[PDB]
């Protein structure tokens, strides 16, 4: 089929983003982690320069997909996936 | 080619990426029963009311090996006759009382 | 305009820059594009893939060629890898399964290093499709044969996958199995087992960040006569002593050290 | 020792032996016989200014090639000075370290040429070189967004 490769279709996984000291995301396996600030941003009506997303207070890589953010901090922990975010 | 967030301030049902049929795609299916207590409504003013959702049914046995691949869903997360699905689509997650926002890549 | 000499400037231009130079003048848009400027071409974070970028790069004949992340339709792969003869690298990290469906042609050049991590849908039953070989009426024509390299992170495969690698890839040398999670101790047992060419194939194996390899998989890893990179970094069932017992059993015939942590190399 | 370099316009020059070999042709001429040399395809200038190069090199450590692959950001501060010369002299140069098999000189000599392109238009090289622009509108418009990298 010509379009069973879009993003669309794959499979899905659960965020929840609390804030650096409540809001609930799901998105493709291969959304990246830019992607899910660009939606903050949205939300937040802010720039990128000023929003950046955290696990265990490390600044995760823009490039970073949500499956390997799961699997390298996250295996054998139920849904959601519990991810942190800043303002500055 | 983008990419599509659901966002909500409540926590979201579980959807799972299955291939119903040989001549589909995979796609995400939330269980049918789940959407319809989130909605308190029943499958017969569900489907009354909005008759464009898609409703289909694949063996248990099938639907459980389709989930026991992922890494992301834990054994406790893994749902078990048949089971009933509707499809994931903006329409759906709208009605769930959920946003939509498209992402580009 | 000497042409040796040209080529000599040109091969210190990047591609962007090379790219400028073909619109200065109507000779320099066939000099630089020649095939030895063009032998690795990457399009990492492409977002469109328009069917000029794909001509440009049938045109350019690359041994090379990363598609990571650009998500391309099976359609483009198809086109792409049917006019590429001499492609022997393709990465397709962060793709989708219907497209690196595309290397199920016949077609299909005859890779030696294949990088598929986290391609979304790539599992048992679609590594047996991309692996097992065309129709034939006798009662090894996989295109996969010569393939050395070959990079399955984040793939949500069992060891049903590891047997058709083993049968259909007596060349393979570096195996790379990070975070694929189902993966077991018994897939190494079957890697390095007597009367498998990987057992004297491989060369380098990635298991890191796989939560169900333990300590036993290095007993199995003492079989292998050529197995020089043994990547354990992050397995939290895995220990650092069960490693220098490794390097303590295996030092008699080979010389390991952990370069770091649970990384294990050849001195 | 010296060995004496004729250049193709008759010219002469005393030359150390060892930074005489740096040209590996030179080099390999020396050993066939023996018992002034012809530089048949060298100006008198050109062959004046490699002697200069080669008397600033002939202790350089040999070069790491591996890791290691075509760069332009590489060229030391007094290759800089000393190839500060006109558009000719620089592929006299190159020519010239061609045919005496120099790759030191080769090299360098493409790394400045290469600068004077990189960052620069199709127009702007044009006018860096003097390249006469052949392409019919609907060519050169057609090439340019033709593709994009």
């Amino acid at each position: 089929h010509s379009k069973a490769h879009y993003y669309r279709y794959d499979e899905q996984l659960n965020l929840c983003l609390e804030r650096l000291s409540n809001k609930y995301v799901r998105c493709s396996v291969r959304a990246e982690v830019r992607h899910l600030r660009r939606v903050l941003c949205h939300r937040l009506m802010l720039n990128p320069q000023h929003v950046q997303l955290l696990f265990d207070n490390e600044v995760l890589p823009d490039h970073m997909t949500m499956k390997q953010i799961w699997l390298s901090r996250w295996f054998g922990k139920p849904s959601p996936l519990l991810l942190q975010y800043s303002v500055k | 080619d983008d990419f599509m967030f659901e966002l909500s301030d409540k926590p979201l049902l579980p959807c799972y990426n299955l291939q119903v049929s040989v001549s589909r795609g995979p796609c995400n299916w939330f269980l049918f029963s789940d959407v319809l207590k989130r909605l308190k409504l029943s499958s017969r003013i569900f489907q009354a009311r909005f008759p464009h959702f898609e409703i289909t049914t694949m063996p248990k046995a099938e639907f459980y090996r389709q989930v026991a691949s992922s890494q992301l869903l834990t054994p406790a997360e893994r749902p078990g006759e048949t089971v009933e699905l509707v499809r994931y689509e903006p329409d759906l997650l709208r009605l769930l009382g959920s946003e939509v926002e498209f992402q580009s890549c | 305009m000497h042409r040796e000499v040209w080529m000599a400037v040109f091969s210190y231009l990047s591609h962007q820059d090379l790219c400028v130079c073909m619109r200065v003048c109507r000779t320099w848009n066939r000099w630089c594009c020649d095939k030895r400027l063009w032998t690795r071409i990457d399009l990492n974070h492409c977002k469109s893939i328009t069917p000029l970028m794909l001509s440009g790069i049938i045109r350019r004949q690359p041994v090379s060629l990363d598609l990571s992340w650009t998500n391309i339709s099976k359609k483009q792969l198809s086109w792409l890898i049917n006019r590429l003869p001499g492609l022997r690298d393709l990465v397709l990290s962060g793709c989708s399964w219907i497209a690196v469906s595309a290397l199920c042609s016949s077609s299909c050049p005859l890779l030696r290093t294949l990088d598929v991590q986290w391609v979304e849908g790539l599992k048992d039953a679609q590594m047996r499709d991309l692996l097992s070989p065309p129709t034939d009426n006798r009662p090894n024509r996989s295109k996969l044969r010569n393939i050395v390299e070959l990079r399955l992170a984040g793939l949500d495969i069992t060891d049903a996958s590891l047997r058709l690698i083993i049968r259909h890839m007596p060349l393979l040398s570096k195996l790379h199995l990070s975070y694929c999670n189902h993966v077991t101790d018994q897939s190494i047992n079957l890697l390095t087992a007597v009367g498998t060419t990987t057992r004297d194939s491989l060369t380098e194996i990635n298991l890191s960040d796989c939560n169900k390899v333990t300590d036993q998989c290095l007993s199995f890893f003492k079989r292998c006569g050529n197995i020089c990179h043994i990547d354990l970094r992050y397995c939290k069932q895995v220990t650092k002593e069960g490693c220098e017992q490794f390097i303590a059993e295996m030092s008699v015939s080979v010389q390991f050290g952990q370069v770091e942590e649970k990384l294990l190399q050849k001195l | 020792p010296s060995i004496k370099l004729q250049s193709s316009d008759g010219e002469i020059f005393e030359v150390d032996v060892e930074i005489a070999k740096q040209s590996v042709t030179i080099k390999t001429m020396l050993e066939d016989l023996g018992m002034p040399v012809p530089l048949p395809n060298v100006n008198a200038a050109i062959l004046k200014k490699v002697i200069q190069w080669c008397t600033h090199h002939k202790d350089d450590p040999p070069p790491p090639e591996d890791n290691k692959e075509k760069r332009t950001d590489d060229i030391p501060v007094w290759d800089q000075e000393f190839l500060k010369v006109d558009q000719g002299t620089l592929f006299e140069l190159i020519l010239a370290a061609n045919y005496l098999d120099i790759k030191g000189l080769l090299d360098v000599t493409c790394k400045t040429v290469a600068n004077m392109i990189k960052g620069k238009t199709p127009e702007e090289i044009r006018k860096t070189f003097n390249i006469k622009n052949d392409f019919t509108e609907e060519e050169e418009a057609q090439v340019r967004k033709e593709n994009q990298w």
